[PDB]
């Protein structure tokens, strides 16, 4: 009997000598999960010691958490490097606050 | 089993200067001397 | 390269032969004015017994045991995917033992080196007991082998397959009759040889050949049909 | 040497000759823009120095070359011996051989030329290399001991790589969309690959094998081996069956890689999906006519003395061919794929026929 | 070839190699060494290298090692019959002649495809 | 330990063994060991060194 | 080709105990192609004689001074053809060089 | 393949057998079951097979207390003297 | 401590073993090939001087100018695996997942999957 | 329909479920090595044991 | 400049002095089992040409030898007896 | 000058060639008692191993001894047993002494007995 619900083969075998827990597939397009993005971005943030983490609230603009544009800069570029990706120009100069940010690395497959 | 066979060849010399052509009694073997000269330990 | 040469011996045309013989005593008599240990060391003709029952059944499944290692070396482990903590583990327990490999082998070639072995004797004591004496040889063991395995595929393999394992047994049923059980490119004498016994003297063969040649003219169509041209 | 005899070189000679006039004519081509224009010649036309020879009269003088071989063979005379110290053998049956291949040869030729006029997607050292081999190959059939053999199987086997590599890689076609991006073909690569992995495989274990040959008997000729195994087997002299059994696994499974058969087929798939149809065509014929036919007449005609071992070997590799193809034929896509596996089939079959045949 | 007098030989230059590393260590009394921030860097005609492993040549003349490993065979099959020249015959003739020919020819070949030199 | 005095016992046996049957019953007529057989100038063929 | 000694970073522990000690270890047990040979200690060396023999009349007969002449035996006078073969191979796998450059 | 030269260019010791074995095999209607001892003495000087089973044997033999002593070869004559004197 | 026939027999099995055993890099299968061979020149020549036969002298070095012609070919193949986009090892030329390597990981060349 | 036909389809199809349609230079290699050690294994165990 | 201890610290004697060791002892077992039992088990010396053989392989072969012996003197009477009658009945 | 070079290194070759024929004559005078003397030796050990062989086999039965000696059918060829075939040095020896002896023969006196 040729069963059509079993579509396993030696083509989809997905076992890794690095992964201990075996990965669901062999696609590698696995994304973070949002805390993690969170807390990255909070020990980024740690070095610019104007900003407020205790009670921060990501839907503020960067102006209002005490960054001008080259802080912006600066820490877009620290996450940037933090994530091991690059941000397209227009996605670069298109961010107005941390919660774009988030969203953006959360759809992002390349993300370590 | 070399230093017994050593042992028995020259003992044969010293039983064949005063018995020629006799045999060599020992333990329970006999060492008896063949016709072309070889010396042989036969039980 | 032969098979079963030994139950495929035609006792009566080696013995007139003189040819040795596969079924001859091969046995060891001690005799007295001997030592006591050549006594004991005498004993290992009981090895060479092939009617003894516990030795045969040792031997198939001593057969059975080295093919299922052999079939793990070749094609099953290397088949089958480890996962990677048990992989580490074994690797760890490798740099900790001085031998640690060997005890690796011996858990990976346990299971079928004991499934090689239960096979080997159950069909050994399953064809040896039942199917030994039934007069259509070919019949019987394509029977026996087709339900041998299929039992087989149900239980070491899945018991969804057991039809393919009928088959699989029909067919090496087949093979074993063609060149196991029967001699083929494996043959001990010459086409239409015989034996001689009676008395006769060579005139009275001579006459008996000559008509059994004028019998065998009749085998040609055209001489029993009578369609022959003059010469 | 007092005396170097005709009767030991003769059939060399017609071989000499088209092998120089080959070889002699493409290097002339070589150099065939090279034509100086001296200060007080005169031109009629502008020359033009962009050119693309096409190969048709490279392959018209191969038909010419071949078919003059064919009239050395009609009117061919002699004795049924041996020539250039038992190298060779001069019989009916290797001769009718040698006439068959030519001939065969010759026709796939013809309708080749008739092709290449539709469209010139070959370069001329394509049709050389095709030249080397239908010189080279009835040799083959020729051979009388299992060291000049292999040299000759070598000889074609790099005939046969020069071929393969001579294959068109880029073609002109509509796809205007593949400019300034990078696509990655591997095809080349992987027919390279596989051919000389196959034919290091195959060359090693064939001189294992005579050198266990030169071992147990003595020599490699063919009649000699037959009679000393024929001899030992009345004689039992030399009972070593594991070394004999050896030998023939070696030979069978040295054989088995080179000519890609059923356990080993795989890689037959992968140099078919790398080479042109042209290419293709060649192989089968010279696969079929040479390969297929020296590696029958091993167990029915060279090596029969020792077919008490060969016999179980070939019934225990078609068995496994047999169930290794069954169901791999019926997952396929490729058109080049479908002709290798009927190939594979064929040989299967006609291995079964061997098998009946040596009984 | 040699004997096993060689293998002692090796054994003896090794001694000698010995006696110059004494030598050597006892020169370092006469001399001191101050660790500097450069001293054990690489030297780049007086300024900083910008590379240390990747350092790879683009190898443009390959055909000539090519080539090389095929005529060394040909020259060592070469050899017997020069050696034993002296006992030549119409056979040893020819097919000398015939394998110095093939080999000018191979030669030929490739200097009309021009694959003797030097390739972006 | 008792094994290694039994190891070294047997290895010094082995060494003066092999010494002895060099050194007695054995032809001495080729130069084999130095300092202990003689170095002179033999005349014939078979002279004892 | 490989400028610095970096290599794929490969683990030969899991072939190793999955397929290759198994196969080396069967092969070891059932592999032995020699039927009939002798380690030199098998028997006294006083026993062997042959080694001593010499014939002097072949001694002067001999007018070779090298190692050469098997060698130029076989490949000038019974393996010519087997020689000229290699020649041939070798002047058409350099010409087969040469296309793959192009 | 069977050239009948040895390693320094003279002749194969085994030419002779060889020879007498081809003489035999090319004059016989039936080669296989008449040339028996000529292809026996060519695979001996071959396989030296024979030589190899008494040399197993004499060890065999040796390994036991048979032989104590061996006569004495004396250059001068072609004589053996025992060992006793 | 093994006679040397039976040594250079399992000497070259054990050769050819060792070449299907290493990893898939065509330099390494190149060099390995060439022992092999090697192996063969050495075998060759030792049953050569046991049976007295000359023959086995030129299948020395008839191996030896094969090799040479091998040898030459696999340069040339390397230096088109160059030309490709193909890696000398080539397990990294497929996305079958192999456990041991440890570092294989392959996936699409897109930034993201899904956009609403 | 099904112990005729689909019994064969099924078998064909489960078959080529352990059947990579590409072949690779690992599996090519460990093929040939596989039929020689092992086809030595078989000859070697029918000419002993059977 | 030979520089004993730069060259020969960092790798004395053996890299991995207990996977060295795993030569030296599978080689050891090896060589004993080839030498002490599979060779002359094959080789099949121990009844050869014995006067009262056990072994099944020694018997055929005795067989051989004998059928053989019988066959070459039996040929060679009839052809002996043959060409005398030939010479005889040519005179 | 090449051809004229040729020319004379024939001249001294065939030179070498007459005096290697008077050098011949010579050996030829002298190899008669060296066969007789190299012959008897040979014999001498020969006859020495057959009354061992004979002693030592003649336990299990004359017929026996007789069958293992026996080794060809036809008796009018010498085909010596050997282990191997030598081939350096025209098939010769050059060192008959130990290892000890070959590398302190070189440089140590006392160890070469001076034919003379
Ligand atoms: C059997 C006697 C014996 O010593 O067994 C130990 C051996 C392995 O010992 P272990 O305790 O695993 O040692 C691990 C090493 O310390 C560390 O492991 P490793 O990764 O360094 O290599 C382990 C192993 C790896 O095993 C292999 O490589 C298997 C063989 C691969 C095929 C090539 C044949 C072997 C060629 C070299 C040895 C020739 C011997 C003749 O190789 C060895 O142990 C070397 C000797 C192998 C003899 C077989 O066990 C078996 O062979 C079983
Ligand atoms: C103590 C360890 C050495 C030892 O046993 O030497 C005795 C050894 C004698 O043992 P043997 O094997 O009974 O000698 C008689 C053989 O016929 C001698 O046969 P052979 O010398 O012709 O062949 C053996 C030679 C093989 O030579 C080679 O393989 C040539 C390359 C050598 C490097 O092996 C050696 O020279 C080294 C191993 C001994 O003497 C020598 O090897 C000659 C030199 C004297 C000993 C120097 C080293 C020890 C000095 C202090 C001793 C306390
Ligand atoms: C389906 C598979 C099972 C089929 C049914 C069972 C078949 C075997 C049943 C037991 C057979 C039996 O005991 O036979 C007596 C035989 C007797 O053999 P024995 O070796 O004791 O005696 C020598 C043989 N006779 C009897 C002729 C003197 O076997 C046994 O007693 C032990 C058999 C199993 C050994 C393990
Ligand atoms: C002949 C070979 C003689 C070698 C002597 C030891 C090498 C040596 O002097 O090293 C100097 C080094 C350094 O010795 P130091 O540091 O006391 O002397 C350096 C020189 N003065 C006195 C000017 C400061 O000594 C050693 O390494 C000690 C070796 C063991 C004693
Ligand atoms: C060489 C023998 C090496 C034996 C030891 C060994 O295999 O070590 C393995 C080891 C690797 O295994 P390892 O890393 O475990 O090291 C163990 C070896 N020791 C004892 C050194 C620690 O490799 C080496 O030792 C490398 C030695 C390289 C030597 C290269 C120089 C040339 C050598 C002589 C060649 C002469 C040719 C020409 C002759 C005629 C002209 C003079
Ligand atoms: C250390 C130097 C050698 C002396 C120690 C070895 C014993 C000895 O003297 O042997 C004599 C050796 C060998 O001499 P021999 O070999 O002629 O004498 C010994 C003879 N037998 C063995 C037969 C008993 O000769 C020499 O040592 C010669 C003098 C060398 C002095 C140093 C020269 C270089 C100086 C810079
Ligand atoms: C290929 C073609 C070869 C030529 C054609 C012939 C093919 C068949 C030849 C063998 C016939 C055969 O198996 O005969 C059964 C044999 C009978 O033995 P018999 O002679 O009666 O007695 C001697 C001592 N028992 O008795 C035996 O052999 C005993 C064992 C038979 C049963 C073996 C069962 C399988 C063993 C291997 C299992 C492998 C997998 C194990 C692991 C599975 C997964 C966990
Ligand atoms: C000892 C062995 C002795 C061998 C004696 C051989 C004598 C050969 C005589 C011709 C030598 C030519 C040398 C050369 O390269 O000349 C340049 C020439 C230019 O071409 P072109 O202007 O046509 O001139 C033809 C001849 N000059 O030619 C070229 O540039 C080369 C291309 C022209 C075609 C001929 C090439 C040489 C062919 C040699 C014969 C091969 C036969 C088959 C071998 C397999």
């Amino acid at each position: 009997f040729q069963d059509n619900q079993d579509r396993s083969r030696v083509e989809t075998n997905s076992a890794t000598w690095a992964h201990n827990l075996p990965k669901e597939n062999k696609f590698n397009t696995e994304t973070l999960e949002k805390q993690e993005v969170e807390s990255r971005i909070l020990k980024v943030l740690s070095n610019f010691e104007q900003v407020n983490l205790k009670n921060l609230r990501w839907e503020q603009n960067f102006k209002k958490l005490g960054l001008d544009s080259l802080d912006q800069t600066a820490l877009l570029a620290s996450i940037e490097h933090e994530f091991t990706i690059l941000f397209p120009d227009g996605v670069f100069e298109g961010f107005e606050n941390l919660e774009q940010v988030v969203n953006y690395i959360l759809k992002n497959i390349n993300a370590v | 089993l070399d230093e017994g066979l050593g042992g028995l060849s020259l003992k044969y010399k010293e039983f064949v200067k005063t018995n020629p052509g006799q045999d060599l009694l020992i333990g329970n073997i006999r060492v008896t001397q063949r016709p072309n000269g070889l010396l042989v330990a036969v039980d | 390269m032969e098979l079963n040469s030994s139950a495929k011996e035609d006792s009566h045309y080696v013995g007139v032969l003189g040819y040795p013989s596969q079924h001859d005593p091969h046995t060891l008599h001690p005799k007295k004015h001997d030592s006591t240990f050549t006594k004991v060391y005498a004993c290992r003709d009981m090895l060479w017994d092939h009617h003894w029952e516990v030795r045969n059944t040792l031997y198939a499944g001593f057969k059975g045991a080295l093919l299922g290692v052999a079939y793990a070396s070749g094609f099953g482990l290397i088949s089958k995917t480890v996962p990677s903590i048990v992989l580490k583990k074994m690797f760890r327990f490798v740099r900790n033992n001085n031998f640690g490999h060997i005890r690796i082998m011996q858990d990976l070639l346990t299971p079928y080196a004991l499934t090689g072995f239960g096979l080997g004797s159950v069909y050994y004591l399953y064809q040896h007991n039942v199917w030994e004496n039934r007069s259509n040889k070919w019949l019987a063991e394509v029977l026996s082998n087709a339900l041998f395995f299929q039992v087989a595929t149900a239980v070491c393999v899945n018991p969804g397959f057991h039809i393919y394992g009928m088959v699989g047994g029909i067919l090496f049923g087949t093979l074993k009759y063609a060149f196991y059980n029967s001699s083929f490119f494996q043959e001990k004498e010459s086409i239409g040889s015989y034996t001689t016994f009676g008395d006769l003297s060579e005139e009275e063969r001579k006459k008996q050949e000559y008509k059994d040649y004028i019998q065998f003219l009749g085998n040609y169509h055209k001489v029993r049909n009578g369609q022959l041209v003059d010469l | 040497l007092l005396r170097l005899l005709v009767s030991e070189y003769i059939f060399f000679l017609p071989v000499f000759t088209n092998l120089f006039i080959y070889w002699h004519i493409f290097f002339k081509n070589n150099i065939n823009l090279v034509n100086k224009k001296n200060n007080w010649d005169k031109s009629i036309s502008v020359k033009n120095i962009i050119i693309k020879q096409n190969p048709s009269f490279i392959i018209r003088l191969n038909l010419l070359l071949n078919s003059l071989m064919v009239l050395y063979l009609i009117t061919f005379n002699g004795y049924s011996s041996t020539f250039w110290w038992s190298h060779f053998k001069l019989n009916n049956y290797s001769l009718y051989m040698y006439l068959l291949v030519i001939i065969f040869n010759n026709y796939f030729l013809y309708i080749t030329e008739k092709h290449i006029k539709i469209l010139n997607n070959y370069s001329i050292d394509y049709f050389f290399s095709i030249i080397n081999i239908t010189l080279f190959i009835p040799m083959i059939f020729l051979s009388n001991t299992l060291f000049t053999f292999f040299f000759l199987i070598e000889l074609v086997s790099c005939a046969i790589f020069y071929k393969f590599i001579v294959s068109k890689i880029s073609f002109k076609n509509s796809n205007y969309k593949d400019n300034y991006f990078s696509i990655f073909s591997k095809n080349y690569l992987n027919v390279l690959f596989y051919q000389y992995w196959s034919s290091f495989f195959s060359s090693v274990m064939i001189g294992f094998c005579i050198i266990y040959l030169f071992s147990l008997t003595g020599s490699t000729e063919w009649s000699i081996i037959n009679f000393i195994v024929a001899s030992n087997n009345q004689i039992n002299y030399y009972t070593n069956n594991i070394t004999l059994l050896f030998i023939c696994l070696t030979l069978i499974i040295g054989f088995i890689i080179k000519l890609g058969i059923a356990p080993i087929q795989l890689y037959k798939i992968e140099i078919y999906k790398g080479l042109p149809f042209l290419s293709i065509f060649f192989y089968t014929t010279f696969y079929f006519l040479i390969f297929f036919l020296f590696f029958s007449l091993l167990f029915i005609y060279y090596l029969s003395a020792l077919n008490n071992f060969f016999w179980i070997i070939l019934l225990i590799i078609s068995i496994i061919g047999i169930f290794y193809i069954i169901s791999i034929i019926f997952d396929i896509n490729l058109f080049k794929a479908f002709l290798a596996y009927s190939t594979i089939i064929n040989s299967i079959s006609f291995i079964l026929l061997i098998i009946a045949i040596i009984f | 070839m040699g004997d096993a007098v060689v293998i002692h030989l090796i054994q003896n230059v090794l001694i000698f190699g010995i006696i110059f590393w004494l030598l050597t260590w006892g020169a370092e009394y006469f001399y001191t060494v101050k660790q500097q921030l450069t001293k054990k860097q690489f030297y780049e005609c007086g300024f900083k290298s910008i590379s240390e492993l990747n350092i790879q040549i683009n190898f443009n003349f390959f055909m000539l090692a090519v080539f090389l490993i095929l005529y060394d065979v040909e020259f060592t099959f070469l050899f017997p019959v020069l050696f034993n020249f002296s006992m030549f015959s119409t056979t040893e003739l020819f097919l000398a002649f015939f394998f110095i020919f093939l080999i000018l020819v191979s030669l030929l070949y490739d200097w009309l495809n021009n694959v003797l030199s030097w390739s972006a | 330990g008792p094994l290694n005095i039994v190891f070294a016992g047997v290895a010094f046996l082995m060494f003066y063994e092999n010494n002895y049957k060099k050194l007695y019953l054995n032809p001495r007529y080729s130069y084999t060991m130095p300092y202990l057989q003689s170095a002179k100038i033999t005349k014939n063929l078979y002279e004892k060194l | 080709l490989n400028i610095d000694g970096l290599h794929l970073k490969y683990n030969h522990n899991i072939n190793n105990v999955l397929y290759y000690t198994p196969s080396l270890v069967l092969f070891l047990i059932f592999f032995n192609i020699d039927y009939f040979s002798e380690l030199e200690l098998f028997l006294p060396l006083e026993l062997s004689f042959i080694d001593i023999y010499d014939d002097y009349y072949e001694g002067f007969n001999n007018s070779i001074m090298n190692d050469f002449t098997p060698l130029t035996l076989s490949y000038y006078s019974i393996n010519s053809a087997e020689f000229i073969i290699i020649g041939l191979l070798l002047l058409l796998g350099s010409v087969a060089c040469v296309n793959l450059y192009k | 393949s069977y050239s009948g030269y040895s390693l320094n260019g003279g002749v194969h010791p085994c030419l002779p057998f060889y020879e007498r074995m081809l003489q035999c095999a090319k004059s016989e209607a039936l080669p296989i079951k008449m040339c028996t001892a000529q292809t026996e003495d060519y695979l001996e000087c071959h396989h030296r097979k024979k030589q190899y089973a008494l040399n197993y044997a004499i060890k065999k033999e040796l390994n036991n207390i048979r032989i104590v002593a061996l006569p004495r070869y004396d250059e001068e004559n072609d004589t053996f003297v025992p060992f006793s004197q | 401590m093994l006679t040397w026939i039976s040594f250079w027999s399992l000497i070259f099995w054990l050769i050819l073993i060792i070449l299907v055993l290493k990893p898939k890099n065509f330099i390494s299968i190149l060099f390995m090939s060439e022992l092999t061979w090697l192996a063969l020149y050495c075998l060759s020549l030792l049953f050569g001087a046991i049976y007295c036969d000359i023959t086995l002298l030129s299948i020395s070095f008839f191996i030896l100018g094969v090799a040479g012609l091998e040898f030459s070919f696999g340069i040339l193949i390397a230096i088109l695996y160059k030309n490709l986009n193909e890696s000398l090892n080539t397990d990294l030329n497929n996305n079958n997942n192999n456990q041991n390597i440890f570092d294989k990981n392959f996936k699409t060349p897109l930034e993201k999957i899904n956009w609403q | 329909e099904y112990l005729t036909k689909k019994t064969i389809d099924s078998f064909i199809f489960n078959n080529n479920r352990f059947n990579f349609i590409n072949l690779v230079e690992s599996k090519y290699f460990l093929q040939i090595l596989t039929l020689i050690l092992y086809l030595f294994f078989i000859t070697i165990f029918i000419l002993f044991y059977i | 400049v030979y520089q004993g201890f730069k060259v020969l610290r960092r790798n004395p004697t053996f890299y991995n002095p207990r996977s060295a060791g795993m030569v030296a002892l599978s080689y050891f077992a090896y060589s004993y089992y080839v030498n002490k039992y599979y060779k002359p088990q094959n080789s099949n010396f121990e009844e050869y040409n014995s006067s009262h053989p056990h072994n099944h392989d020694e018997k055929v072969r005795q067989y051989h030898e004998k059928t053989n012996q019988a066959i070459r003197d039996a040929v060679l009477e009839k052809r002996a007896e043959h060409d005398q009658r030939l010479r005889e009945e040519a005179k | 000058l090449q051809m004229w070079g040729v020319g004379k290194i024939i001249e001294i070759k065939k030179f070498m060639k007459r005096r290697d024929i008077e050098l011949k004559g010579l050996q030829r005078k002298a190899a008669p008692f060296m066969q007789s003397m190299n012959d008897v030796r040979h014999l001498a050990l020969r006859e020495r191993n057959d009354m061992l062989y004979n002693e030592l086999l003649s336990v299990h039965g004359e017929e026996y001894a007789q069958k293992m000696q026996k080794r060809f059918h036809q008796t009018d060829i010498w085909a010596p047993f050997r282990h191997r075939y030598a081939y350096m040095y025209n098939s010769s020896n050059k060192n008959v002494k130990d290892y000890k002896q070959v590398t302190l023969s070189r440089y140590i006196n006392g160890f070469d007995k001076f034919n003379v």
